[PDB]
């Protein structure tokens, strides 16, 4: 679900 | 000034924060390292080193906002310095600023001397993209930044198997890269392979003990896997080593799914210590 950060 | 400073910065009192702000970072104290660097660009906001040092740091905080405010700063200053415009690419790529993305890019190729010479929301800025960096592929077959390029690339085409497979390359010629395996992991992340992503995390954090997005990136991906006390442990050190209000409100889901009410009241007070205990 969540969005991760390059 | 465009940036927030924060009020009442220690540092604005120091004899050179610039060198303290550098010691910082070597130690990995990322949230301290930004303050030093804030105080330099108060005080000197001409310094070039200073803002991308800043941005750099912000964006490894967890802070895309506050790094593309200073980062479109050292690009000013010096529109030649190729860290800046690699830094911008990630943060806009992060933050779906897909033409801004693609600027900075671009400008991340054309600006170094070596290289000088569908995709709905910039289609044909894309593809420009995409030619000159397997153009410059073709120039220079095993350069690490060019594959890593790639991977941003195609993280904002959400082509993540493109994406993990040269970032993947990147991170075989430069395995000892914080970033390049953090990278790696939120692509893989992103694409839905939460437990590769959370092997390049792990790899990451070894690296840079104190990469609070790594941090972040890892509570992300256990909460995707509904594994929730891991996601709550490294959500409470992302907390604590990030210092925000998003990431409370986030650890407060976590609390209300595993069945903590007793928990989630105490995140309002907003002390990580009852947390760090718990965990």
């Amino acid at each position: 679900n969540r969005a991760s950060k390059l | 000034t465009d940036y927030p400073f924060e009020a009442n910065n220690p540092y604005m009192y120091h004899e050179n924060p610039m060198e303290e702000g550098l010691s910082m970072l070597k130690l990995a104290n990322l949230a301290e390292a930004a303050l030093a660097f804030e105080a330099v660009c108060q005080a000197a906001p001409e310094r070039e080193e200073a803002w991308r040092s800043l941005g750099l740091t912000q964006a490894e905080n967890e802070k895309d906002g506050l790094a593309i405010i200073a980062l479109n700063h050292a690009r000013m200053l010096d529109p030649k310095d190729i860290a800046v415009h690699a830094a911008l690419a990630v943060s806009h790529t992060n933050e779906h600023n897909a033409n801004a993305a693609l600027a900075s890019l671009r400008a991340w190729l054309l600006s170094q001397p070596q290289y000088e010479q569908f995709f709905f929301a910039a289609p044909n800025e894309y593809r420009e993209c995409r030619t000159l960096l397997h153009a410059a592929l073709e120039m220079n077959p095993n350069d690490a930044q060019l594959h890593a390029s790639l991977g941003v690339l195609y993280n904002l085409s959400n082509n993540y198997d493109s994406a993990a497979a040269n970032l993947r390359r990147a991170v075989e010629l430069r395995p000892d890269d914080a970033q390049l395996w953090n990278k790696l992991g939120a692509t893989l992340a992103n694409g839905n392979r939460p437990q590769e992503a959370l092997d390049a995390y792990n790899r990451a954090l070894d690296i840079n003990p104190g990469y609070v997005r790594v941090m972040y990136n890892m509570a992300v991906s256990y909460s995707n896997m509904s594994q929730y006390d891991l996601a709550a442990k490294q959500l409470v050190r992302a907390i604590y080593m990030q210092v925000t209000r998003s990431m409370w409100d986030f650890f407060r889901m976590l609390l209300n799914v595993m069945n903590r009410p007793d928990l989630v009241e105490l995140t309002y007070a907003q002390n990580v210590e009852p947390f760090a205990k718990e965990f």
